[PDB]
């Protein structure tokens, strides 16, 4: 309802907490060579030899991938160097932190919903000293443990939530500087443009409304199946290109047999070259395809990575303005939590509700002066005039402390008239 | 497995025979395949030392006796999620890592001088 | 085409497209930034625009008797636009290279 | 006798087409309700037409 | 051979499209939804909108 002297004010506001899910790694895997083309045979391998170097660059590509992983992996989560704990004691203000804080009952110490998180998703290959799992294994193929393990994943994000609630944004700039909690909720208010004299008058509602929120996360993600598909996506591409890879050892291309030991357990050897050769030749093409699309692969993860790591130092580090880069609303502050092969944030955000309509002006004649609001907006509630901050209703009378004269008053478009208070003249009058 | 007495073999997903009947006692073998896996060799610099300790990756360390052999009277074999380590010495302590080994696991070079295989350590404790 | 090989059709036609473009300015012009953080809030344009000169350090008293003059050279800005845009040929290299 | 070469390449060729309309999707979808301009055009002196 | 290089080269391009509409929608919900400080990314000059 557009119109050129209305204006609309909320009134009453809403705290919003919501998940997001991101990859970072992959799983690592090896093959070789002259186990996947000529297993146990010496002759395969003396024909093979006129190829050259085909072998070494096709395990030097994977081994580069291999490590890329566990790069990956520390510059998410490392971004702290000292393991900071939270008190024994929980007086938060009234917030309630305890579905994301660490559980000693666990043998892994892990929270309540990282275990939600690792119940959902289905991995397999896990890759620790040792099904599809032993086929593939039998041919050359071979699965690698990553170098941080499941528990010091964990360490780290406990480490990040005890800092972020004990001290701030202070802990990622320098030491750690100890603050009540409900100050920096104050703090964390004058960010984004609202009076801090708002949160002291409202302290319990806004908590209760954060307590509410998290407890529909935990039972949306405990109900819910298709929650994590990001994840699950990654783990059956992989599944499936290795699975093809396995598959591609029973084709003939063209020789009699698709079995090696026939034809070395028939053939005289003048004729079973001209059949090997074939098989060595649909083999090496197999492997050359998995590879370039396991590169290609790669890439990808890694872009996604980068992303991550950026969330992380913006978001839960700090109080970030960029729009829509830390969830929808206004920015307050983020929580991590890890999940198989990737990392989920949780933002708590302000939204603004139960708005209002009102008549509005620019500025304000009184003496041949015109005065402009030191920082608010002009509105008329029917009758009378007062000044308001932009993003929550609260009138105050006019007076000359908070607004300030420029020029006179035959120049600006819509100008009103009205009377000016001026503070000191009543203790003078 | 419980061959039906019309069968004879059983196949795997790459056309491998894994299951057999002998011709003679007619009862049912499975066929599995022996070890394999990679060797890593893990060094300080060169110049530093001629000094060497192996990794064999994914073999439970029995089997490497089993089957140069001048390292494996070893006196410090020792069993890693990652596999089995040979010629490096196993402490206590928990210091930064320095050469990765994997799952958790790191080696370095230190004091009469020696590698040895520790437990990463990811930072220092703190209370505020 | 006649050797198998075939094109798809798009999923949002070029109608959708321009409906979606269209509603994104109109809440811009009639609300300011408040239709991207929850419900849309209406306000004069002029106010809108004082709102975003505080916002890079000029104090919104220069807008209010400056108010014309700036209209103006909006206005002169966007004329430029269209006449260059329909007499060079070459402004859309990056799509025509696709 | 060559196997599974054309599944996979089908498979490639579909994965591409898929991720074009998701593309569009998140550039333009920033919004879910379609706004309109109202009839009277006093824009304070500014000119959108 | 000539099905394998063409659909090689048609992943490459599409991982390159990608990264442009990535960059687009963030300019959409930046610039356009808001008012942005960062500078040069919307822009040389002060920006307004
Ligand atoms: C502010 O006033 C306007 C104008 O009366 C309200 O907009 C009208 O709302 C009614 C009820 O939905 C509609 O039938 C009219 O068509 C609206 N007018 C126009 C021009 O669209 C508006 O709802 C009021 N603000 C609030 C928050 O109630
Ligand atoms: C924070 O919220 C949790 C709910 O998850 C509270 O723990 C519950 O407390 C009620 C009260 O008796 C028990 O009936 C539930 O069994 C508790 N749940 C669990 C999982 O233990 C907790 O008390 C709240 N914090 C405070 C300080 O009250
Ligand atoms: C702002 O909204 C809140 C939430 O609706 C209002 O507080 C709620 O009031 C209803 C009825 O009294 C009850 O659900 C609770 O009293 C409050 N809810 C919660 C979760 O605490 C509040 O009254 C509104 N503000 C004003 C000024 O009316
Ligand atoms: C507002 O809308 C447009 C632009 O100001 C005006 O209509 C045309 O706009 C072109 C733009 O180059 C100008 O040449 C003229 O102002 C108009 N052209 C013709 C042929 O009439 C329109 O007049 C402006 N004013 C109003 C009140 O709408
Ligand atoms: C002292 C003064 O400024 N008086 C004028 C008054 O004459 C005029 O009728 C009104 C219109 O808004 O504006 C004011
Ligand atoms: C608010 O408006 C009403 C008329 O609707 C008026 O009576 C009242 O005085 C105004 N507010 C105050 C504080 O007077
Ligand atoms: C607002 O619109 C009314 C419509 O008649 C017009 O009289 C007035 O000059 C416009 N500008 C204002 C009130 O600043
Ligand atoms: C290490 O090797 C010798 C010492 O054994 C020394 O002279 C040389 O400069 C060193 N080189 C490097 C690269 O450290
Ligand atoms: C290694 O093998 C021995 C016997 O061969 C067995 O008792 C032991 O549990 C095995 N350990 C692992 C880690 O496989
Ligand atoms: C030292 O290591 C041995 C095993 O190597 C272990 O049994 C013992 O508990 C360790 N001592 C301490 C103090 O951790």
């Amino acid at each position: 309802a557009y119109s050129n002297n209305s204006i609309a004010i909320p009134t009453n506001f809403t705290i919003s907490v919501t998940t997001e899910i991101l990859p970072v790694s992959m799983t690592k895997t090896s093959v070789d060579c002259t186990m996947y083309i000529c297993g146990d045979s010496t002759e395969c391998s003396n024909l093979l030899l006129q190829y050259g170097s085909f072998c070494t660059q096709l395990n030097r590509a994977l081994t580069g991938i291999a490590v890329e992983q566990d790069k990956n992996t520390q510059e998410v989560f490392a971004q702290v160097k000292q393991i900071y704990k939270t008190p024994p004691i929980k007086d938060f203000g009234g917030f309630n932190f305890s579905q994301i804080l660490p559980d000693p009952s666990k043998p892994s110490k892990r929270s309540f919903i990282e275990d939600l998180l690792f119940n959902k998703v289905t991995l397999a290959d896990a890759g620790f000293i040792k099904d599809l799992i032993c086929a593939q294994k039998f041919n050359g193929l071979t699965v690698l443990p990553p170098l941080l393990t499941d528990e010091m994943i964990a360490q780290y994000t406990s480490a990040l939530l005890a800092g972020t609630i004990t001290s701030g944004w202070t802990f990622g700039a320098g030491a750690a500087l100890q603050i009540p909690f409900a100050m920096q909720m104050a703090y964390r208010f004058n960010g984004i443009g609202v009076t801090q004299n708002v949160l002291y008058e409202n302290q319990k509602l806004i908590a209760n409304q954060f307590n509410s929120a998290i407890g529909k996360i935990q039972d949306s993600l405990s109900s819910t199946a298709s929650a994590l598909g990001k994840l699950q996506d990654v783990v059956n591409q992989n599944a499936q290109a290795l699975n093809t890879l396995v598959k591609q050892l029973s084709s003939n291309f063209g020789a009699i047999s698709s079995v090696l030991n026939d034809i070395l357990s028939r053939l005289d050897p003048p004729e079973a070259e001209v059949q090997i050769d074939r098989l060595i030749t649909g083999r090496l093409q197999s492997l050359q395809t998995y590879v370039t699309q396991q590169l290609i692969r790669a890439a990808e993860i890694r872009a996604s990575a980068n992303l991550a790591a950026t969330k992380m130092s913006e978001c839960v580090l700090g109080q970030s303005k960029r729009v829509d880069f830390c969830g929808k609303g206004y920015h307050l502050m983020s929580f991590p939590q890890s999940a198989p092969h990737g990392v989920v944030f949780l933002h708590v955000t302000y939204v603004p509700a139960q708005e209002k309509n009102f008549t509005t002006a620019p500025a304000i004649c009184h003496d041949g002066k015109a005065h402009f609001p030191r920082e608010g907006v002009f509105v008329s509630n029917g009758t009378h005039w007062f000044v308001t901050q932009r993003n929550f209703y609260e009138p105050q009378i006019i007076t000359t402390d908070n607004t300030f004269v420029s020029g006179n008053c035959d120049v600006v478009i819509g100008i009103v008239n009205n009377t000016v208070y001026d503070p000191l003249q009543p203790e003078l009058d | 497995k419980k061959f039906l007495p019309f069968q004879q073999f059983g196949r795997d997903i790459a056309d491998t025979t894994d299951a057999v009947r002998d011709p003679q006692t007619l009862e049912i073998l499975d066929i599995t395949p022996c070890s394999f896996g990679g060797v890593s060799v893990i060094t300080p610099g060169t110049n530093t030392s001629n000094q060497v300790a192996v990794l064999y990756q994914g073999v439970n360390c029995t089997e490497v006796p089993v089957a140069w052999r001048v390292y494996s009277t070893g006196s410090n074999v020792f069993q890693t999620r990652a596999g089995c380590l040979i010629g490096a010495e196993h402490v206590n302590n928990s210091y930064e890592c320095d050469i990765p080994i994997g799952a958790g696991i790191c080696a370095s070079y230190q004091t009469s001088q020696s590698i040895i295989a520790y437990t990463m350590s990811l930072g220092a404790e703190n209370s505020v």
